[PDB]
C-alpha cells in the first residue's frame, strides 16, 4: 500500500498504487487509495480498507459542510487537528489507519497522521509497506528546487522502484497535481504510461 | 383555543393559522422553472444603507445541489435551513448521494409538523421554498407552517404572493430560456413590489442540470433590471 | 371539555368530534369490492394549473400488497402513512410475510387512540381507508378520528361521505367484473361531487387477488369518466 | 371538578361518573350461568348492509378458558381486550396454566383503575363482562369504569342495562340445561331491545366444564331465536 | 461455499452451489445461497448460515422500503454504501459473512464486501472456500467480448471444477441471469443439466 | 438425545426417545424431549435442558397468541424464521440447543435449527448424538413411496440401531404422527410395543 | 398572550417586545468601523462616588480577537457573555482558531433563539454587539432578544438607540482615521446623552488589523472628551 | 404577571421586585473598607432575653480569607451561605487557593440568577454583602436577588438601606484607621436606627491585609458604642 | 526525546531537540516539543504525541479563559496542580505522557509532572530517555550562580552530549528563555548555531 506525497514551490504531487490484499492472496488488482476531500485538498488513506472508507466519507461530508455555511475553505492545519481529535477520542478502541493530508491555502503543506492522532508536518512523507523504498529513493534524489515535471518524474520513479521489491504493491499509478491556479487536477492514464515509457520501466 | 394547538369548534388549528398571517408579514420571494433547471428570486430590500448590502443572504443554499430562500420570522427561518442543511449532509453519509429532494422537503416539513402537533411548543411561523435537480431531474418546492409541501412550476412567499401568484398564474411559460426566464421572474416581483414605487436590485440565483450552483453578482441582476 | 380530550357532562369527546368535523372538510374518495379484488378510487381535483397534476398522489402504497388513501389533515395524512409504511415493514422483517391487512389497520388505529386517550397532544384528524388482498382475501378497511375501524364492501370518506354512502347504499352489486366495478365507483364520485358542475379526471387504482398493485395511468381513466 | 379526576364536594368521582354513562350509550350484551357451564350472548345490531356481519365480532376470546364480551367505546374496548389477552398469555408464561379468571379479571380492573387514578388522563369509558371455566369452576365477572368488579350468576352491561336486569331479576333459575338457558337469555334480549321492534340474530357463545370454546355460526343461532 | 459473479456487455451472470456443512459433516444437500434483493439485483451469501440470513433480510425489507417511497430503484454503489456502513457500525462484535452485489443501473456492477466493510468494484469476483479454484479457471478463459451463452457455460465450468478440488463444496448449481430487458431470471434445472450433458461433466 | 423426523405423501413422522444424562451417570430413565406447539405443528428439542424447556414455553405462548388474535395457524417458514431471530439476537451469550420443526399447512415440511440461527428446509433430519447412525440406516432404506405404516416402521428401526452404540440414549419410544385429517396425533406404548416385537427387536 | 411566548391574534410575539422595552430602559453604548479596524464606547455613567469606576467594565472581552459591550438587563447580559466566552473556547480546541465572528454571534443568537421558542422560560431581555477582526477582515454585529442579528458599519444599542443611529445616519464616513473615528463617536453619545446635560469620560476600545485588544485608559479618553 | 417571573407591560420583573421589598423588611447591616482591610457590621437586635444572644450570628464565615453577613429572609440566606462555603471550598480542591473573592460572588449571584430566570421556582428574597482580601487587596461586594452584583467601598443593606447609605454619601473618607472606622460605621448605624431610640451592642469584624478574621466579643464592641 | 530546564536567579532556562521516532526508524526529523501556553509559561512534553498535543490545547484554551476573565496570570503551582487533577481522574485509562512545566510569577518555578499525577517542584529537571545524560552532565557543572549565557551554553553543552550516546535523540535545538522583564523569548536558530560553533560542536 504504498503512498507518497511531496511540496515544491506552489505545488503538491501525491500519488499512490492500486492493489488491495489482506493475505498472502491478490483480492483486487484495481482499488482507490487516492481521495479529493475539498476544492484544494486531497487524502491518501492506507492500512484497514473499511475504516479508511469510513474516515473518508466524514470528512468529506465535514468539509464541505464548513465550506458552504462558512464560505471560504478550511485551513490544512486545522484539517489536520479536527482528523487528530477524531481519531485520538477513541484510542482504546483505535482504528488501523495511516494517512497523509495535503494541499494549498497560502503555501503548500503535507501532514501525516498515525492511528493514534499525531500530526507532524514535514516537507514529504510516505506511509504503507513501500515506504522505506520510497524513503531510500528520495533520500537522494529530491531537491527543492526541482520543476513540476520533474516531480512527477520522481514520484513514478519512486513508487515504481517500490514495486519491484514489496510484494504487496503493485498495479497502475494513480497521480494528483495540485495547484492554487489549476486546482486539484489527477493525471490521466495516457500520460502516465508515456511518463513510464519515457524513463524506461515496466507496466 | 387561541393560544395552544388544539382544534376549533369547527375544524381549523388557530395557532397554525396564525403563524400563516405571520408570514404574510414577510419579505416577497418567488422562482419558477426553465427549459433546463430553475431559478430562485428573492426582493432584497435593503432598507438603511448601514446594512452589509450582499452579506445578509435569504438564499442560502443547503448543498450543491438543492439551495433555498425563506419568508417569515427569520430566526425561525435561520433555525430551519440549518436543519436542512444537517439532514442533506445525513443523506450523503449514509446512501452516498442526494437521491431525492423531495425527501429532504420532507423530512423538514415532519419537523414543522411536529410542533404543529404537541403543545408546550409554537409552530414554526416560517415558509420556504426549495429548488434544484435530482436524479428525477429539476424540481421545485414550497412548504407551510403545517408542514404541507406542494410541487410548482411557479410560485411565490411573502407579502406579494398573492399579486405574484397571480401574474404568474396568467403568464406563465412552460419551457422557456434562462434569459426570459429571469425576466419573467422579474416582472412578476416588479408588478407586485411597485406599490412602494421601486423595487431595488434583487437577489438571483440558477442552475441548469449538470451544473453546480451559480448565485449571481450586483452587476449582472441589474442588467436584467 | 372543549379544548382537550376529556369527558363530556353525557359522553362525548369533544376534541375527537372536532376532528371529525376536521375530516368533512376534505376532498372525498371511496373504494369498493369487486369479483376477485378491491379498487380505490380518489377524486382529484387539480384546481391551479402550475400544480404537478401527476406528482399529487393520495393513493399512496404502504407495500406491494396494501393501499391506502386518505382525507383529512393532509400533513397528518403524511405521517400516518409513512408510519403504516414502517410498521408493514416491520411485520416483513419479524414474520416473514403481511399475512393479515387488519393487523395492519389495528395497529395504526391504536396510534390514532393514544393521542385520544391523553392530554398534551391532539387527535389526528384524518381518516384513511385501506385496500389490498391477503391470505384470507380482499378486505377493504376504514379508520376514524378516534380508532374507530370498521370493514366493508364498499364505503367512502370526504365531503362527499354521506352523498357517495347513499348511492353505495343504493346500488352497489357484491360480486361484479372490474370495468362495471369502475363504473359504479366513477358513477358514485359523479352523483356527489357534481355540485361544482365538473368532476375531473380522477385517480383510481385496483389489485386482482395473485397480482401486484397497478395504479392507473391518465389516459386509461378518461375512457371510464 | 367536572373535567379531572379529583373529588367532588361530597364525595362522587365526576369523570369516572361521565364514563358510566358513556357506557350506558353501547350496545347490549349479557350472560348467565346454566348447569354445568357459561354462555355470553351479544345483541349484534347489524345496521347497514356493507357491514361484514359475521367478521365484526364483540364476543372476543381471550384464551382458549377465558373469553370476553365488551360494551361501551369500541376503541378503548379493544385496547382493554389485547392487555387482557397478553396478561393471560404472561400467567401461562410464568405459572404454566391459567389457574384463576378472578386474576386475570382483578389485572385489568387495576389497569382501570390507575387511570381513575391519576391526572393527565381520562378514565377507560368501558365496560365488560368475563366467562370462562378454572380449576374452582364455572365463573361469570363484570367490570365497572372505576375497576369495581361483582361476581354473578347473571348479569348485563349496555344500553339495555336495567330492562334485562329486571327480567333476569325475576325470572332466572341457578341450574338449567344449555338449550333452555340459551332460551331464557334470548327472551331477556328481547324484552328489552323489542322497543324498535325487531331484534336480529344475536351472536352467542357457550362452553360447558371440560371442553374448549365454541361460538355458534348463523344458522344455529336462529333456531332458538 | 463455492460463489462466482462476473459481469459481461449489459448482463451480470451470478452463480452458486448448494451444501450446507459446518464440521467434517454434511448437514444437508440442499440449501440456498442466492438470493433476489430488488427488481435488477442479486446477492450471495457465503459464511455464517444465521448472520447471513439476517442481512438478507435486512437488505430486502429495505430496499422494498425505498423503492416505494421513492419510485425509483437504488443504485447499486449506494447498496453497497449502505451495507458497508451496517457491517462496519459492528466491528468490534462482527458478522461473520462474506458476500457479493449485483446489479444493473446503467452498467453492470459487481462489488465485493467483506466482514469489516471494505466494498471493492471489480469485474468478476469469487467467494468462499472454492475461490481459489474459480479464480484459477476464470484467469485463463474470461474475455470481455464473450456473449451470455458462454459465460453461463463458464461459470459452470468453473464451479464443477472447484467441487472436484474442494471437500466442502458439492450438489447443484444456482445460475441467475440479470439484464436490464428481462430482469432477474433464473435459469431451470434442466436447462442446467442440459449445459452439463453437452460440455461433459458429471452429476 | 437421539432425534429424528421425516416426510412423506401428506404426513410428517416425528419420533424421539427418552433418557436424560449429564454425565458417564443416568439421572432420569424418562423424560420428555417430543412436545406439541400448535394444532398440526411439533418440536424436538435436543442440547441443554434448561434453555430447551424455556424456549419450548415461549414458543407454544406466542403460537398461541398468534392464533387467538388472527383466527389462523402461523405457517411453518414463519414459525422457523420466528425462532431463527429469537436464536440470533443472542448469539455471542447463545442457547446451547439445537432442535426440529415440523408440521403441516398446505405440504409438510421439516425445519432443522442450529444453536445460532441458521434455518434449513430439507426432507429427513435428525439431530443428537445418535444423528450419524440415524443418517447411516435412512440412507439406505428411505423411499418417497413408502406409506404411513412403513414410515413408523421405518423411525422405530433407526432408533433402535442408534441406541445400541450410543451409550447416551436408550428407553422407550414416543412417536407422534401429523396428518391434516386426523391432527397431530401420537401413537400408544402398546401399539409401539406390538411395531417392536412384530419386527424382532428388544426393550 | 401577554405572558408567555405564543402568537397574537396578528404575528406578533409579546414577550419578545416586551423584552425590547426592556433593553429600551438600559444604558446607551454603541460603535463603529474605521479604516483598518473596528471601536466599542459604552457609555459610563458613574453614578455614585462609592462605585469602583475602573472596575465595573461593560465592555467585556470574549477573547483577544473578539469584544462585547452590552445593554439590558446586567444578570442576563453577563450570563450570555459568559456563554460567548465559552464558546469561542470550543471553537479553539476544536478547530485552531476562531475563523469567523459570524459563527460565534450565530451560536449565541441560537441560543436566545430557544428561550424565545419554548415556553416555561421567558426570553433574553439583553442586546450586544459584537466586534473584531477574523480572516475576513473588521467585522460589527449586533443582537436581539429574538436573536435576529445584522452586519453594520455603525450601530447603536440602549436608551440612546434611535438619536445616535439618527447622528450616525448622517455624519458617518467608511474609511476614517482612528483619531477622527472615536471623535465622530464621542460627537454621537454627546448629542444623545447632553439630555442630562452632562456625559462623563466614557470607555472606549479599540483593534486595528493585526494586532490584539486595547482598552484606554482614564486619562487617554479626557483628551477626546 | 404578579406571580411568576415573566416580563411586565414594560420591562419589569414583578418578582424580583417583590423579593427586593422583602429584602427592605430585614434587618439593617452594613459595611467599609478601611485603610488596609475591611470591616463588617451588622446590627444585631436581641428581641427577647430568652434569645442565646452571642449564638445567633449574621455574620457569618465562608473561608477563613471571605466572610457575608445578610438581610433578608433568614431561611434563604442561610442555604444560600452554606452554598457559597462549599463553592469556596470547591475552587479550594480545584486550583489550590481562594485567588479571587469575585469569582465566589459571581457564582453565587449566577444562582439567584437562574431562580430569577425559571418558571416553577420563587426568586431568593435575599441580599448579602461579601468582605475580605484576595490577591488583588480588600474587596467589599453587595448582591441583589435579582443576582446583580456592585464593587463598593461602603455599603448598606436592610431596613436601614437609605439612611445609612445617605450618611456614608456624606461622611465617609477613604484612608481611614481601623478604629475611626468602626467608629464612623456605627454611627452610620445610630442615625439610622436611632428611631427606636435605641441601638444595642451590634456584631462587628474586620480584618487587616496578611491577617486571619477576628470577630469582636461583647466587651470590645461597647468601648466603641 | 531530550528536555531540560533549569533556574537560575529570575530566569527559566527551557530546551528541546526535535525528532519523532516511534520504531527503529526515523519518521521525521523536524517536530515540535516546546510549546507556550500563557503569557511567562512554558511547557515541554515528551512521551505519546497524540495524547501530549491534546493535553497541550486542553492547557492553552484554559489558561487563556482564566487570563480572559480574571485579568491576572495563572500561579505555577495551580497550573501544575490543574493538570495533576486532569491526569489522575483519568489514572486507570491513562494517558502516556511525561511533561515540565516552568514559569515566573514572583520566583522562577520548575515543576515535573508524571503520568500518574505526581507532581514535584526542584531546581532542574530532565525528562526523556537522554535524561540520564542530561542528569549526568547537569550533576557536574550547574552551578547557581550562573549568568543567563552560561545557562544557555549549558543546556545545549547538555543536550550536545546526549545526542551523541542517545539513538533516538537528534535534530537542531529549541531553546526558550524565560523572564519578567522580557517575557517569553525564543531564541533564532542562526544564534544556536553561532553557540555550537563558538563552543566547538556539529550538526
Amino acid at each position: 500500500t504504498t503512498t507518497v506525497g511531496i511540496t515544491l514551490k506552489d505545488a503538491v504531487i501525491m500519488a499512490t498504487e492500486r492493489r488491495v490484499t489482506m493475505e498472502n492472496f491478490i483480492m483486487h488488482k484495481n482499488g482507490k487509495k487516492l481521495f479529493q476531500i475539498d476544492t484544494y485538498t486531497g487524502m491518501t488513506i492506507a492500512g484497514l480498507v473499511g475504516d479508511a472508507q469510513v474516515l473518508v466519507r466524514y470528512m468529506k461530508a465535514e468539509l464541505e459542510l464548513y465550506r458552504l455555511q462558512r464560505r471560504v475553505n478550511m485551513p490544512i492545519e486545522a484539517v489536520a487537528t479536527l482528523l487528530s481529535n477524531m481519531l485520538n477520542q477513541v484510542k482504546y478502541m483505535p482504528y488501523m489507519v495511516q494517512l497523509l493530508v495535503g494541499g494549498i491555502d497560502t503555501a503548500p503543506h503535507v501532514f501525516s497522521i498515525d492511528a493514534a492522532g499525531g500530526s507532524v508536518e514535514d516537507i514529504y512523507a510516505s506511509t504503507g509497506s513501500g515506504s522505506p523504498f520510497v524513503y531510500g529513493v528520495l533520500e537522494s534524489q529530491y531537491s527543492e528546487k526541482m520543476t513540476v515535471d520533474e516531480g512527477v518524474d520522481l514520484v513514478i520513479r519512486a513508487i515504481s522502484a517500490a514495486k519491484q521489491r514489496d510484494s504487496a504493491s503493485g498495479g497502475m499509478i494513480d497521480v494528483a497535481v495540485i495547484t492554487r491556479k489549476d486546482g486539484y487536477v489527477q493525471l490521466p492514464t495516457d500520460q502516465i504510461e508515456s511518463r513510464i515509457r519515457k524513463l524506461g520501466l515496466i507496466l | 383555543d387561541r393560544a395552544i394547538t388544539v382544534f376549533s369548534p369547527d375544524g381549523r388549528l388557530f395557532q397554525v393559522e396564525y403563524a400563516r398571517e405571520a408570514v404574510k408579514k414577510g419579505s416577497t420571494a418567488l422562482g419558477m422553472k426553465f427549459a433546463n433547471g430553475v431559478l430562485l428570486i428573492s426582493d432584497k430590500k435593503v432598507r438603511s444603507r448601514l446594512i452589509e448590502q450582499n452579506s445578509i443572504e435569504a438564499i442560502q443554499l443547503i448543498d450543491d445541489y438543492v439551495a433555498a430562500v425563506t419568508s417569515g420570522l427569520v430566526a425561525d427561518a435561520r433555525v430551519l435551513v440549518d436543519f436542512a442543511r444537517i439532514s442533506a449532509q445525513q443523506e450523503k453519509v449514509t446512501y452516498g448521494s442526494l437521491v431525492n429532494i423531495e425527501n429532504l422537503v420532507k423530512r423538514v416539513a415532519d419537523q414543522m409538523q411536529q410542533y404543529t402537533q404537541y403543545g408546550g411548543v409554537r409552530p414554526y411561523g416560517v415558509s420556504l421554498i426549495f429548488a434544484g435537480i435530482d436524479q428525477i431531474g429539476p424540481r421545485l418546492f414550497d412548504c407551510d407552517p403545517a408542514g404541507t409541501i406542494n410541487e410548482y412550476k411557479a410560485t411565490a412567499i411573502g407579502s406579494g404572493k398573492d399579486a405574484v401568484v397571480s401574474f404568474l398564474e396568467r403568464e406563465y411559460k412552460e419551457n422557456l430560456p434562462e434569459k426570459e426566464a429571469v425576466t419573467l421572474g422579474i416582472k412578476a416581483l416588479k408588478s407586485s413590489l411597485e406599490e412602494g414605487e421601486e423595487l431595488k436590485a434583487p437577489e438571483i440565483a440558477s442552475i441548469t442540470v449538470g451544473n453546480k450552483y451559480r448565485i449571481y453578482d450586483q452587476e449582472e441582476v441589474k442588467k436584467f433590471l
